[PDB]
This record gives structure tokens, C-alpha cells and sequence, in this order.
RNA sequence: GUAAUCGCA
DNA sequence: ACAACTGCGATTAC
DNA sequence: TTGT
């Protein structure tokens, strides 16, 4: 029994500034490069057209209208005809626009910035593999201080070999004039480092070996004494060890899946889809503006001269830093950063964590087409199988199919006149509509769907109303009363929906609950009553008696038929007794008592009384008769009972 | 609500996908184990193999 | 009947004309949102379905 | 050799929960074993463990042959798990060419190449010489992977004494010169010693190892580690196992010993002779499960009688308890 | 009642779920180590302590649900407590090219491991809350997200 | 398109 | 730092 | 808040 193997493989990774651009680079028919967002324009003004290279532009992204340009000439893509793919006049291509909502985007960043998730996250993995403090990471990222020794790979001529340099303090300007100016500039790189190049190039100059190595012996060392210590110098002892072992973890896995700790430090941002982001105005796009204005200033200021003042470029570089911080996730430093309402910016992590996120609000749950819910009523002649609907719900729901209907049948020319008739509540649209779902099953369900029979398929039955009527049987697996409660309706369109439905999802296919097997479906209030009332009894001491019979029932029927004949006709009372002929079963359930009373004659004959029936024999110990002392509403449950067996194994065949 | 909805992401993956997996051991059911209750023990017996 | 653009446009045709509805292939558009958010997040995703038979992988986009 | 070690793991888990005349066999463990072994994706080193654990099935003729050995040895080599290496390659030993088949053409890094190394760098010569006896007797030669160190001293023969690292002195002074040109002297063929970016060692002998090559450790620090070892199990098993000993002598014997335990880690030889580890020895702990050596359902809180609960109600039993060293029967060790 | 039923399945303390569990189960921590040795102690803890840990968890949830007359059938309460109790802790003292101290693997995994790899191998068993458990699964977008 | 507020069962 | 019922419908305010 |  060799089974269908399927392979699927998602897989999730960081990805390199070069496929963040290869996401949006491309090249236009006259050899320029597109996909570099530059201008914190979204539109034009008093013009509504987008603006060129801002977050909206055409030529990056892709044109607003399908078939038609920014140049203003429209094209027909596909045509026979050569046509060229993008206006010589305007980069838009000729594309329909649903490109829009899957291109992306890519801002150039001057100073590289930090992820939040791998830095500010209280386990922090750049803090893990660099065995730095996260404080002092913290601090070089966003408070103005210096990393002595960025580079381990390279030749060092300054010995300075210190982790934070609180400050510039130290002696640099006879440095920079000593040596050619445009040297001092080749090596300070190798040399002290501030904001964010020494992070890079620690993270890029690093050999997980030797760090797994150095990370084994320290490991190897310390647990040697450490327990017989305090509890602090256990605890302390014990979270080396953890962070030991996690650093361990992390280069290990560094080595062998193809991704690269240097890729944690983003040195190009990609930018989303226009589409997905619409201006009405959202605030990532608000965000995305204050970043590209920040790093096109930054920008400039690098540009202008190499004579600039370092705090400026340094202020701008922590704003760039801070801006792409509450762009990508914000709450995790702890600071809000709210608008000009004193409202909350919301994040991309924002979006995707929360009930409301994109997960749950999205992905695992959606609404869909060919929906309508009304209010549910009792429809006490339904079968289990069958369930009241409205028409006006129907009409909408089969809307399709009734179309089909009278394209097919000579009533309607074309779908335009089949809609008005439609529209125009024709007689013979409620007759196509009634042909068209005699075997399409209807999917009910309801709001609270704690259980698997929440959701039940049916027959629909065309309803002159607006309540969807419902079996009372079924009501329990629902948890239905008719107080109020509403219940949706969904229609399978394809063939195997359908034969799941019919098959699976019915209600005679469902009859027992799934968490101890037990009936779910029974008379629960007002079945249960008639029942009770059938086959309660009869009176049988001093309630039927006022004197004791010692000084001193009556009918006599042979068939159940001129029993409940006889009752029909009011000669006797739902209650009152009579004696019953039955032919040889002993089927009624007693209790073990013996003859109340035995008539023996001499000529062999004796009758024998019990307590609810007769059993007269004869001298060849034969059962000649027997008769049961009952109410007409025993012998009608267990009639109706045996005849609805005889009738379903007669309607088998 | 918020019960019945981590449960079934714990258990989410099950599915049954063999006739039989081939262990030879089980789970050994006493009543005097736990004070005999009868109905207890049927039901704990009734639909395991 | 949710999200599936091209699917959802030949839904009608299908029911029209009265064909088989075929079975959609491709992702929903919610889940190509989430791989062009998590992509703008910096995050890859990719389907990568390996076929059994000549044991090659095809990219899903 | 496809290259993904999940869709053999598909079949074979296919064959494992089937019927009986589709249950696995010895081809099939090594077959999912050489495609676990040879992954370039991801760990897969507790893979082959837990496969390797499901293969312990003794009487349904599950039983290793030379293949499985050399996979075996090849997989703990690449992710330098030495002990079990060793375990393993002793019972490759055995068979007959069962070298030459670690030795696989040499298309796969010369797995058994990469043993030996293994074995020199961390030190365990004694096991080196025994691998080298059995490729005499096999008749296979070294591998061509006799990679010389940065000093050109380095082989397999004399990289484990006490200096390391380091070129002895010889009456002739080096002539590194000689050396650059016997390399290739401007041939632009040598190997630069220079670190790169990239994940790449820089060093010839990682190459073929999943992370690196083993730590170097010579042979007398092997020795020390071991002998440490050895007296540190010794002083757990007089921990555990109470003051009852062999030695008649109890207090002061059991401080000096305690003392010299300690010193030993970190002439009443006799008494810590007498104790004895017992590691490995089935039947001992068997014996010894055995016993021979509110108002709900609870186990009593006595070993022993949790020990008898657990038999009554056949949780486990003494014919559960078994390992690879019973199963394949080698009774080397 | 309810509160009662999602401290169990969450098991935050081993005390809070019984006291002579958690103190049978810390007298298998400390004794099962003297008696049959490094490689037939651990595994046999670990069944001990899963069948016992089972039969409380289960019992316990039972009695909650019939103390108020809810009748449900003891194998959906097995499934989900195999869940909890179906992973092992490695113990801080063993590290190794196969597995590193700290890390969470399967009850058989570990029993296959220790039968086959003489690597001493130190694990015992956390009980896992349903929360936990979701969080560490193999499939990072399902449960994990 | 998002919030606030109430209701529903 | 993290999460705490399920959905639906109405209004006004941006 | 309540607890994790
Ligand atoms: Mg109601």
C-alpha cells in the first residue's frame, strides 16, 4: 500500500539587501534602473496623479490603470500588432494593474540601521553572538559613543583595544592631520567605529568556530565549583552557562543554513506594495514618509562636505534609526511615539500580532460569497433532511443558476435580460428557481459553534416568508431556541462540495455526539410530554374506586386497530383500561411476580392472572390465548413504531 | 472559549493515518486499582481494543 | 467563494456555461499579502512543492 | 541520493507501520542512514540516533552488516562523535573488507581518511594504531589526505606529542623559501593563510567535517582526561552506592579516600581497587530491578515496590532492558 | 470547576495538580539515580513518572467533570495528556555533539538515543502545559504562530 | 476605511 | 515582555 | 486588574 507522497516545504529566512533590490530593480526598454523610492510624495497636488519617484510612483511600481499610462496613451498589452511593453515618454509599462498590489519597493539608507526584533528583544541574538553587553549595544546604536576595534580580519595600527568609548575625548584631530586626510578617512574604519558600521563589521569579521570553540572551553571551565557556591553565585553561574549553550546554538546553526548573521543589520529597507498600503491615508505610509524625509536629509548632509559638523549627521542618523525602529515594530523600546492626535503609532508587528492581526483576522478566518443569515423559526412538518427557505434569500443565493436556467430554457436571450426578469419577480423565475435546488444541499451554521454539529447540510424547501424555518429535532445539536437566534447559509458550487454534503454532512448520518456516543437528537420538551402523557397509565387503586371491588378492564378488542378505532370515536379514554388480544410474543416488559391469582377447572383448562395480562392454557400445556391489559396509548406507541419500520423496509423496495 | 480554543491547537496536528502502528504493550485496567466503581470501569473498557 | 480573484472571475463562467469547477491551484490573496508583508519585514516565505516523481523542486508564486 | 533526507524518511516510515511483508530490513535502515548521513542542509546527527534506536530489534533479523558500520562511522566522524566512532569501527573491524568499504571510492571526503584524522587530533593514538592494523590487514592504503599543517611537520604519525603547533629543532635551519618554491613557487598555486569573510575555513583538514575538525588534544592530556574520568565515575559510584564497600576499614579509610578522590580530580590502593564500576553490565541491572541486590491511583513511594507495580502491571520488564552492545552481539566490549 | 480543569491541563506547578505526585515525583528524582545505573535509571523514571503523571492528570480531570454530571469518554483526555507529558528536559550536565543542556526532544526519541548512544544522556521529564506545548511544535506557522 | 458607544443571542 | 469568547447589527465621529 |  504504497501511499501518495506530497512534499511541501515553506521556508522562512533573512534575506540580503541584493534579493531585497532584485524584488523591485528593474530595467526599462532605455536602460535606466527603477525600484528606488526617493521622494516622500505620495500624490500630486489638487491633482490626484502620482507623483514620480515617491511611494506611489508609476515607474517604479506599476501603472494605476489597466491598459492606460501616465504618458497619456493607452495600449492594448497582448495585441497582434507590436507594441512597445513601457512608454519611451513614461516608464509605466502597459499592465493591468494588479501589479500595484505585489511590487515592492526598496528605500537606500545612507546609515545602516538595526532590526528591532533581534536587538530590543529581551533575549537579544545580536547581544548572543557578540558577546558584548546588550546595554552597551544599546548605547552605541542610539547614544553617541564609540567601538574601538570593529575589525579582527584587518591590520590595526592604533592599540586602543576597548569595548565602549564613552567619549571622542581622546587625542584625533593631530591623528587626522598627521596622516593625509583621505588616509585618516581609508582607515578609520579599522579603527574606532560609531552607530552602526561597528556592529556590521563585527558581525560580518567573526568565525563561528572559534566562537563555538572559546563558548565549549568556557562552558568546560566554569561548573566546576559553582553549585557549592551562594544562590547568587549559583544563579549567576547557571545563566553564564544558558547563555554559553545559546550562544553555541546560534552559531552552530549559523554554519549550516545558508544565512548570514551580517544580513540582522538592514543595509537597504524594502518598501510595500502600494496597494496594500492605500491613501484614507495609513499610518505606515505616514511612517514610510518621516523615514525617507529623515534619510534624505541625512543624505544631503553627507554630501555637502566632509567638513559637516559629526553631531548633526549623528542626531539625523539616531532620527533615521528611531524612525525605522517604530516603522518596523514599535512598543518593544517602551516609547509610544504618538501622532499629532496623541494616538499610537501601529506597526508592522502591530499588523501581524493580535486577534485583530493578520493571522487570525485573515488567514484562518474570512467571509466568502453566495451568505445570507435570517432569523430561525420552528417548521414542525419538515423532515430531518429538509429545512425551510426564505425565497428572497434563495433568488440571491442560486442567483447564478437560475441564470443558467433561463439562458438554457427559451425565456431569456441573454444574461442582461435573464437579471431583469429576474429583478422583476417573474412567476416562471420561482419555478426555475424551485427545479434548480430539488438536489442542492444548503450548509446552515451558526455564531456559537462550540461542537462539530454547529454546522449541518439540508434540503432546502422553497418558503413564502423571511424565516428560515428548522426542524425541532435538530435544535439541541444547535443550541437553538427561536428567541432571536439567526443562522447563516452557505451553497457548495463544486461537484465534490456537493457530494460531501449530501453524503457527510447530514443530519440522519449524525446522530450521535462525539463525546460519549450518546442520542443527540430526542424528544426534548413538548414530544416528551405527549410521550409521558401516552404512556403514564391509568388509575388503578383508590383513585378509580371509591369502595373495595371484594363486594362485588371491561372491553374486550382482538386488533389495535379497533382499539385506537374506538378511541378516535371517543367510546374509550386515552387512559381507560381494556384488554388487548396478542398472538403468542410475550414481549411486555413486567416485573417477576407470580400469578396474583390461577382458575383451575376440572376439565384441564386453567387460567392464569398476572398483575398486567391473561394467559389462558389447556391440559396439553398449550397457550391458547393471550391477552394484555393496557391503554390505547401503549398499543399506539409501539404500533406507530412497528409501522414505521414496516413502512420504511415496504418503501425500500 | 478561550479553554476550547488552546486545546485544539495542542492536539490540532492528530490524524489517523495507519491501520496499525505494531506495539505490543498496553495499558492495564483494574477495578480495585481505584476503589472498583462498575460504571466507571465500563465505561473506561467500552470501545478500546 | 472568499479571496481567489481568478478563480472567483471563472466561478461564473463555469456556472453559466455549466463546466466543472477545477480546483484552485494557486494561493489566496491573503496569504500572497502576508509573504509581501513579512518580505517587507525582511522575512522570506516561499511554498517550494518537490515533486516524488523526478525529485525536483518548483517554486510556487 | 536525491539529497533530501525526508523522502526516503517518507518510505520508510511507510515500511516500518505496514504490514509484515512490507516491514523494513536491513537495506532499507542503511539506505535511510546514508541519506541522513549525507545531508547538506541541516544538523540531521539526532536523526540517525533515533533511527538508529528504532533499528535495535534483535529477533525480527534486523541485524548490521559492513554497510551499516561504515555508515555508522562516517556519520559520528562528520560530527565528531569519536566514542561512538570507535564503538562502531571495532565492529567493522570484524568483516572482511569492511575498510575498503568505509573507504567509498573517495567520492565522499574519504570518510574512513576522515576517521583517522579525527582520531589524531583529539589524541586517541592507541585506536589510531588499531585502525591502522586493520587497513594492513585489509590491504587499504592511506588516502591521499595526509594534509600537512602550517608548520610541515604535522602528519598523522606525530601531530599528538607534547609540543603542538610547533616544529621541532633540527640541525638544518628551515628554508622556508625551499619550502614556498616546493609548494609551487610562483606558480600561483600555494595556500595563503589569510582569513576571509565568508563561511569558508581557512584550514585543509575541516574539509569534509559538518562543523569542524575535532579540538586538538594531545595524547598525554587525553590520558590525564581519561584517568580523571575514570576516578571521578569511581568517587560518584562510592556516592551513590553508600558507605557499604568491599573495605572493612570505614572511617578513616573513607576520608582518605574521599581526600584522595578529590586531589585525584581536581598504600590503600587496595581499597579504592575494590570498588568496582559497573557500567554496561545488563544482567547487573537487572538483578537489580528484580530486588535480588487521596484514596486514588498511586504507585508506592519504595523503589522496589514501585519496581513490582510496574511488573504487575506490565509497564516494564527485564526483557525490555537491552542495548546495542546485546542486540548486534559484540562482545569485544 | 472550569478554573480548576485549565490548571491542570496548564500544569504551572506539579503541586498545585497533587502533592503526592510531586512528592513521588521528586523521590524517583532523587533515588532512581543510586539504584540500576546510568543507562536503566533515567529511562525507567521517565515511565514511571509519565504513567503516573497520566493516570493523575487523567483522574483528576475526570472526577472535575463528573463531580457536576458531565459524562465524557476517558480517550479524549488521553489524547491531549500524551501531549503534555510527551517530552523530556536534558539535564544541564550533559553536552554534546548530539544534543546540547536545556533542549526539549520526545520521550521514545530519547529512549532510542539512550539505548543506542553510550554518550550519557541526562534528561527528565517536564510536563509540558498546553501552552507551552503549542509553542514549541514542529510546524513554526501553525502553532507557533 | 478605521475608531467610540450601545444592542443582539 | 505576553494573553484574557464567538460573531452579528445599529449609530456618530474622523 | 490578574496572572504569567
Ligand atoms: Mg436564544
Amino acid at each position: 500500500m504504497i501511499d501518495r507522497y506530497k512534499h511541501q516545504q515553506l521556508r522562512i529566512g533573512s534575506v540580503s539587501p541584493q534579493q531585497i533590490s532584485a524584488w523591485a530593480t528593474k530595467i526599462l526598454p532605455n536602460g535606466e534602473i527603477v525600484g528606488e523610492v526617493t521622494k516622500p510624495y505620495t500624490f500630486h497636488y489638487k491633482t490626484n496623479k502620482p507623483e514620480k519617484d515617491g511611494l506611489f510612483c508609476e515607474r517604479i511600481f506599476g501603472p494605476i490603470k489597466s491598459g492606460i499610462c501616465a504618458c497619456g496613451n493607452y495600449r492594448v498589452i497582448g495585441d497582434e500588432k507590436e507594441d512597445p511593453k513601457f512608454c519611451e515618454q513614461c516608464g509605466v509599462e502597459f499592465v493591468d494593474s494588479r501589479i500595484r498590489r505585489y511590487q515592492m519597493g526598496y528605500i537606500k539608507l545612507a546609515c545602516p540601521v538595526t532590526h528591532v526584533w533581534y536587538l530590543k528583544r529581551l533575549p537579544s541574538y545580536i547581544a548572543n553572538l557578540l558577546d558584548k553587553p546588550l546595554k552597551e549595544l544599546e548605547g552605541l546604536v542610539y547614544c553617541d559613543f564609540s567601538f574601538a576595534r570593529p575589525i579582527t580580519k584587518k591590520p590595526t595600527f592604533l592599540r586602543l583595544r576597548g569595548l565602549f568609548e564613552y567619549e571622542i575625548q581622546s587625542w584625533k584631530y593631530s591623528i587626522p592631520l598627521f596622516f593625509t586626510t583621505q588616509g585618516f578617512d581609508t582607515f578609520r574604519n579599522r579603527e574606532i567605529s560609531t552607530g552602526a558600521g561597528a556592529i556590521r563589521e563585527q558581525l560580518a569579521d567573526l568565525d563561528l568556530r572559534i566562537i563555538i570553540e572559546n563558548s565549549l572551553v568556557e562552558w568546560e571551565e566554569l561548573g566546576e565549583e559553582g553549585h557549592t557556591g551562594n544562590e547568587w553565585e549559583d544563579r549567576k553561574v547557571g545563566r553564564r552557562k544558558d547563555f554559553l549553550v545559546r550562544r553555541v546554538e546560534l552559531a552552530k546553526h549559523f554554519i549550516r543554513t545558508n544565512i548570514e548573521p551580517e544580513w540582522m543589520v538592514l543595509c537597504l529597507l524594502p518598501v510595500l506594495p502600494p496597494e496594500l498600503r492605500p491613501i484614507m491615508s495609513s499610518d505606515i505610509n505616514e511612517l514610510y514618509r518621516r523615514v525617507i524625509y529623515r534619510n534624505n536629509t541625512l543624505t544631503d548632509l553627507l554630501t555637502t562636505s566632509r567638513s559637516t559638523p559629526g553631531e548633526l549627521v549623528m542626531c539625523q542618523e539616531k532620527l533615521v534609526q528611531e524612525a525605522v525602529d517604530t516603522l518596523l515594530d514599535n512598543g518593544i523600546r517602551g516609547q509610544p511615539m504618538r501622532d499629532g492626535h496623541n494616538k499610537v503609532y501601529k506597526s508592522f508587528s502591530d499588523v501581524i500580532e493580535g486577534k485583530e492581526g493578520r493571522f487570525r483576522e485573515t488567514l484562518l478566518g474570512k467571509r466568502v460569497d453566495y451568505s445570507g443569515r435570517s432569523v430561525i423559526v420552528v417548521g414542525p412538518s419538515l423532515s430531518l433532511h429538509r429545512c425551510g427557505l426564505p425565497r428572497e434569500i434563495a433568488i440571491e443565493l442560486f442567483q447564478t443558476f437560475v441564470i443558467r436556467g433561463l439562458i438554457r430554457q427559451h425565456l431569456a436571450s441573454n444574461i442582461g435580460v435573464a437579471k431583469s426578469k429576474i429583478r422583476e419577480k417573474e412567476p416562471i423565475v420561482w419555478e426555475i428557481l424551485q427545479e434548480v435546488m430539488q438536489g442542492h444541499p444548503v450548509l446552515l451554521n451558526r455564531a456559537p459553534t462550540l461542537h462539530r454539529l454547529g454546522i449541518q447540510a439540508f434540503q432546502p424547501v422553497l418558503v413564502e416568508g423571511r424565516a428560515i424555518c428548522l426542524h425541532p429535532l435538530v435544535c439541541k445539536g444547535f443550541n437553538a431556541d427561536f428567541d432571536g437566534d439567526q443562522m447563516a447559509v452557505h451553497v457548495p458550487l463544486s461537484l465534490e462540495a456537493q457530494v460531501e454534503a449530501r453524503l457527510l454532512m447530514f443530519s440522519h448520518m449524525n446522530l450521535l455526539s462525539p463525546a460519549i456516543g450518546d442520542p443527540i437528537s430526542v424528544p426534548t420538551q413538548d414530544m416528551l410530554i405527549g410521550l409521558y402523557v401516552l404512556t403514564s397509565g391509568n388509575h388503578r387503586g383508590i383513585c378509580v374506586n371509591r369502595y373495595n371491588p371484594c363486594n362485588r378492564k371491561e372491553p374486550f378488542f382482538s386488533n389495535s386497530y379497533d382499539a385506537i378505532g374506538a378511541y378516535r370515536q371517543k367510546r374509550i379514554n386515552l387512559d381507560s383500561p381494556l384488554w388487548l388480544r396478542w398472538r403468542l410474543d410475550q414481549r411486555v416488559i413486567a416485573s417477576r411476580e407470580t400469578p396474583i391469582e390461577v382458575h383451575y377447572e376440572s376439565l384441564g383448562t386453567f387460567y392464569e392472572i398476572y398483575g398486567h395480562y391473561l394467559i389462558v392454557r389447556s391440559l396439553k400445556k398449550q397457550i391458547l390465548f393471550i391477552y394484555i391489559r393496557t391503554t390505547v396509548g401503549h398499543i399506539a406507541l409501539y404500533r406507530e413504531i412497528e409501522e414505521a419500520i414496516q413502512g420504511f423496509s415496504r418503501a425500500y423496495s | 472559549g478561550y479553554l476550547t480554543r488552546r486545546l485544539v491547537e495542542v492536539v490540532q496536528h492528530i490524524v489517523v493515518r495507519r491501520t496499525d502502528c505494531g506495539t505490543a504493550r498496553g495499558i492495564s485496567v483494574s477495578p480495585r486499582n481505584g476503589m472498583m466503581p462498575e460504571r466507571i470501569f465500563i465505561q473506561t473498557l467500552i470501545g478500546r481494543v | 467563494k472568499s479571496d481567489h480573484i481568478r478563480a472567483r472571475q471563472e466561478v461564473l463562467g463555469t456556472t453559466i456555461i455549466g463546466g466543472t469547477i477545477p480546483n484552485p491551484e494557486d494561493a489566496p490573496e491573503s496569504f500572497r499579502l502576508l509573504v509581501r508583508e513579512l518580505r517587507s519585514l525582511a522575512l522570506e516565505l516561499n511554498h517550494f512543492l518537490v515533486s516524488e516523481k523526478n525529485f525536483q523542486i518548483n517554486r510556487k508564486e | 541520493t536525491c539529497g533530501i533526507p525526508e523522502i526516503a524518511f517518507a518510505t520508510f516510515e511507510n515500511m516500518e507501520y505496514g504490514e509484515d511483508h512490507m516491514k523494513p530490513d536491513t537495506e532499507t535502515y542503511n539506505w535511510v542512514i546514508q541519506a541522513y548521513t549525507r545531508a547538506e542542509s541541516y544538523d540531521r546527527v539526532q536523526d540517525v540516533a533515533e533511527l538508529l534506536g528504532m533499528m535495535v530489534e534483535d529477533h525480527k533479523r534486523v541485524q548490521p552488516n559492513v554497510r551499516t558500520y561504515a555508515l555508522l562511522v562516517e556519520c559520528f566522524t562528520k560530527y565528531c562523535v569519536v566514542r561512538e566512532a570507535i564503538r562502531h569501527f571495532r565492529g567493522l573491524k570484524n568483516f572482511e573488507g569492511g575498510t575498503q568499504v568505509l573507504y567509498n571510492d573517495g567520492k565522499y571526503g574519504d570518510p574512513l581518511s576522515l576517521y583517522l584524522r579525527a582520531l589524531c587530533r583529539e589524541g586517541r593514538i592507541v585506536e589510531l594504531l588499531e585502525a591502522l592494523e586493520a587497513m594492513a590487514k585489509d590491504n587499504q592504503p592511506i588516502p591521499p589526505r595526509a594534509m600537512i599543517l602550517s608548520r610541515k611537520y604535522r602528519t598523522l604519525v606525530s601531530s599528538w606529542i607534547e609540543p603542538l603547533q610547533e616544529e621541532a629543532e633540527l640541525g638544518y635551519e628551515i628554508d622556508y623559501i625551499a619550502r614556498y618554491v616546493a609548494e609551487g613557487g610562483l606558480t600561483g598555486d600555494r595556500k595563503r593563510w589569510v582569513p576571509r569573510r565568508g563561511k569558508t575555513p581557512l584550514d585543509p583538514d575541516a574539509e569534509g567535517f559538518i562543523y569542524s575538525n575535532p579540538r586538538e588534544t594531545s595524547f598525554k592530556q587525553r590520558c590525564l582526561e581519561e584517568w580523571r574520568l575514570h576516578h571521578r565515575k569511581l568517587l560518584k559510584t562510592l556516592h551513590n552506592e553508600g558507605p557499604s564497600i568491599l573495605g572493612k576499614i570505614s572511617e578513616s579509610d573513607y576520608i582518605r579516600l574521599v581526600e584522595r578522590l578529590r586531589k585525584i580530580i581536581k598504600e590503600l590502593d587496595e581499597l579504592i581497587s575494590r570498588i568496582k564500576l559497573h557500567e554496561g553490565n545488563t544482567e547487573f541491572w537487572k538483578r537489580r530491578f528484580l530486588g535480588e541486590g487521596d484514596d486514588d491511583d498511586w504507585f508506592p513511594l519504595d523503589i522496589q515496590e514501585a519496581f513490582v507495580e510496574m511488573r504487575k502491571r506490565n509497564i516494564f520488564d527485564v526483557s525490555d532492558m537491552y542495548t546495542i552492545t546485546d542486540a548486534w552481539g559484540w562482545t569485544w566490549e | 470547576g472550569l478554573p480548576k480543569v485549565e490548571q491542570v491541563l496548564e500544569v504551572r506547578s506539579v503541586d498545585s495538580i497533587s502533592m503526592n505526585l510531586e512528592k513521588r515525583i521528586e523521590g524517583w528524582n532523587k533515588c532512581i539515580t543510586r539504584i540500576l545505573g546510568i543507562p536503566w535509571g533515567f529511562l525507567i523514571g521517565a515511565e514511571l513518572t509519565i504513567a503516573q503523571s497520566r493516570i493523575s492528570l487523567v483522574n483528576k480531570i475526570q472526577q472535575v467533570y463528573r463531580s457536576q454530571g458531565v459524562q465524557i469518554h476517558n480517550r479524549h483526555l488521553e489524547i491531549i495528556v500524551r501531549q503534555i507529558t510527551s517530552k523530556v528536559l536534558v539535564s544541564e550536565d550533559g553536552m554534546s555533539n548530539v544534543f546540547s543542556p536545556g533542549e526539549l526532544i520526545g520521550l521514545l526519541r530519547a529512549e532510542r538515543m539512550g539505548r543506542a548512544l553510550e554518550e550519557a544522556i541526562c534528561y527528565r521529564v517536564v510536563l509540558l502545559g498546553i501552552t507551552r506545548a503549542s509553542l514549541n511544535t514542529q510546524s513554526f506557522i501553525s502553532e507557533a504562530s
